[PDB]
């Protein structure tokens, strides 16, 4: 099933904080406009190249977490995070690293240079609307490994990031508000 | 993944015989391949070894001139040519792998065999003559080791074979 | 090169320390590794390198030394460290091993047990420490009690 | 205006750095498979790993081995591996050989220091050293930073081969023949290459000063340095941004990393 998203995916891509600048970037983008891939709640293994885009709407705690690897060492994230390097009811997703810490949870992951990267956001909303938010950096992880394909778990949206060049618009307070796309 | 032996049991003196060692599970021709035997109730002792390029290796100061190691990357098996064997080439024979500096374990061999029990005499294959006592078993005159008995059991001595098995 | 392992006979309790030396007879490095030899099976690798544990074995065994002095040192035994102790160099070849420290278990003096059969096997039953009186054959520690047991023919 | 004294504000970290467990290893890995090891959440003293006398080759390239007490690192590694006497020219960027094309590969914007020293009297045994490898032959060449390996059997001719070794085709991989009595140049050096890039963590053993505000007065916030007037900040920095510029693409304001407040630095 193919919808579109008309213009989401932007995130933070540096640690400087800025004011009233009209800055220009290249990374890893969502391309705006593009076909993503709706899927239905069963649980696909996927491919993952670069980065996913993932966007959930929800109502009553169905998304849990992630799987990430090669073969299916591996990595994986259970939502009170669970990290270590199938649905969950009870603990039946199977058979080295710890960490711990309406709705449209909107997660962008990345796997860049031996760290594995993380932005989020989530807001409210009354299927994907015309607002724009960016995702701030909510934790690094250093494990450098070779994902491929991931697995989402169950008691959503996948896009796809290519290389590109946006330019940014940060406010007064260091906030963005718009993106214009340059190659489009 | 480990180290299976095949290889005989009995020869008379003088003779030649051919070991094996087939290892599976693990990457053969990255390793180095020694031999190691124990004479009945002795120390261990080195035989033999082969390395990688396949014409260096080395032996020890009694066998060397006897013996002939080669491996076959192949068919992941390692073997040794026993030739004019004498009367105190008896004993028990491991096959032990010994890995190259990577960071972890070096030239320390860890991983060890089974082992196949060589007889070398002039003895002729018998059986035993199991006679009662009055209470235990004096199983006598065999050839070779070994041989179970169904409480104590004695080590068996050699004669110019005999052991016992006593019940309380 | 001519390795020299002692002591060569050893008893003691469980929770002791013991001390085993094994004296090269002409230097070499940190080239010595050390084997542990359960009767009947294979051996194991313990210490590499004269001083690094092999993953596996316990934080109790330790090893230290190097140039012509080397130790090993159990810190409190358990029942199932009791064994034949080997010591090897790696330096030149041929790699010589050692003799062996054979490790047993210490208890109180017992009686033996005097039998005979007609036909002779005279029968010494349960008794230690193993002494004396056409060869003769004893057994190993019966390892519910640690007790020898002998025969002579 | 001239400036007055200056400030120092590291973070609040005293432990020191796993460096013993690098160099002073009882054996190292040979250069096929060469070692690595991430060191993070530190204080790194490199005065006294310069000032010892055992070091015949310690080269820092991107940075000056003298002011290495004084910046702040981000991703320092420490890599391992033993080569022979005349191989440690090609632990450079841009050069050509055996251990530099096949081995370990050195990229061109590195920035790091290589060190080396002589140890024929710990890694070299009186018959033939059969455990410190090296690769000889492979198709093409490397990556920077790429391991490979792989033993899998090489074919020099035109015809193939299979997992048999025969006429050209050959086993890849090759051993040093160390040696007691070798000449210098074919004895074993051991080479320690550190790599690092300039969110810090790790960084050296200067002594925190305190703050001083509203003149003009030197200052090094994790090894940023310059001189300007320390106001007090109106910026609303969220909790991951540490930094702050503007148009003019320099350093105008700064988390102090001891205690976390905003600061503005406005040119003298
Ligand atoms: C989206 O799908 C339509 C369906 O025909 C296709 O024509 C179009 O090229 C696609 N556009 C993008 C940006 O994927
Ligand atoms: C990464 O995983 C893919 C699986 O599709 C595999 O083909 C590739 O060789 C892997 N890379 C490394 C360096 O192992
Ligand atoms: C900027 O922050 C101030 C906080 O005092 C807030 O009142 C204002 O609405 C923010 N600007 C925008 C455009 O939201
Ligand atoms: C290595 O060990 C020696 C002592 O044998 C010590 O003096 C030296 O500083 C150590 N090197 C380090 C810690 O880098």
């Amino acid at each position: 099933a193919y919808t579109n998203s008309f213009t989401r995916g932007v995130y933070y891509p540096d640690k400087v904080f800025r004011s009233s600048v009209l800055h220009s970037t290249q990374d890893l983008f969502l391309p705006f406009f593009s076909n993503v891939t709706w899927f239905h709640a069963d649980n696909p293994v996927l491919p993952f190249n670069d980065g996913v885009y993932f966007a959930s709407t929800e109502k009553s705690n169905i998304i849990r977490g992630w799987i990430f690897g090669t073969t299916l060492q591996s990595l994986l994230i259970v939502n009170n995070v669970v990290i270590k390097v199938p649905f969950l009811s009870e603990f039946r997703v199977y058979s080295t690293f710890e960490y711990v810490s309406k709705n449209l949870r909107e997660f962008v992951f990345k796997n860049i240079d031996g760290y594995f990267k993380i932005y989020s956001k989530h807001t409210p909303i009354n299927d994907l609307p015309q607002g724009f938010s960016a995702l701030e950096p909510l934790v690094d992880l250093p494990i450098g490994i070779n994902i491929t394909r991931f697995q989402t778990l169950l008691a959503y949206y996948v896009g796809y990031l290519q290389p590109r060049t946006f330019l940014l618009k940060y406010n007064e307070n260091g906030t963005i508000t718009d993106a214009v796309d340059c190659a489009l | 993944q480990l180290l299976e032996e095949s290889g005989g049991g009995a020869v008379q003196p003088g003779r030649s015989l051919r070991l094996s060692c087939e290892a599976s599970g693990f990457s053969f021709n990255s390793y180095g391949m020694h031999w190691v035997r124990q004479a009945p109730g002795k120390g261990l002792e080195w035989v033999a070894a082969i390395w990688y390029s396949g014409s260096d290796r080395d032996y020890a100061d009694s066998v060397k001139g006897r013996f002939s190691i080669s491996r076959d990357n192949s068919k992941n098996t390692l073997y040794l040519q026993m030739n004019s064997l004498r009367a105190e080439d008896t004993a028990v024979y491991y096959c032990a792998r010994d890995p190259h500096c990577t960071g972890g374990v070096c030239d320390a061999f860890d991983l060890w065999g089974q082992g196949t029990m060589v007889t070398v005499s002039s003895a002729s294959t018998k059986g035993p003559s199991v006679f009662p006592g009055a209470l235990g078993c004096l199983v006598k005159d065999y050839f070779p080791e070994p041989v179970t008995v169904s409480v104590h059991t004695f080590p068996a001595v050699l004669q110019s074979y005999s052991l016992s098995s006593v019940v309380t | 090169l001519q390795m020299t392992q002692s002591p060569s006979s050893l008893s003691a309790s469980v929770g002791d320390r013991v001390t085993i030396t094994c004296r090269a007879s002409q230097s070499i490095s940190s080239y010595l590794n050390w084997y542990q030899q359960k009767p009947g099976k294979a051996p194991k690798l313990l210490i590499y390198a004269a001083s690094s544990l092999q993953s596996g074995v316990p934080s109790r065994f330790s090893g230290s030394g190097s140039g012509t002095d080397f130790t090993l040192t159990i810190s409190s035994l358990q029942p199932e460290d009791f064994a034949t102790y080997y010591c090897q160099q790696s330096y030149s070849t041929p790699y010589t091993f050692g003799q062996g420290t054979k490790l047993e278990i210490k208890r109180t003096v017992a009686a033996p047990s005097v039998f005979i059969f007609p036909p002779v096997v005279c029968l010494l039953n349960n008794f230690y420490p193993r002494e004396a009186k056409s060869q003769e054959s004893v057994t190993e520690q019966d390892s519910k009690d640690s007790t020898y047991s002998l025969s002579s023919t």
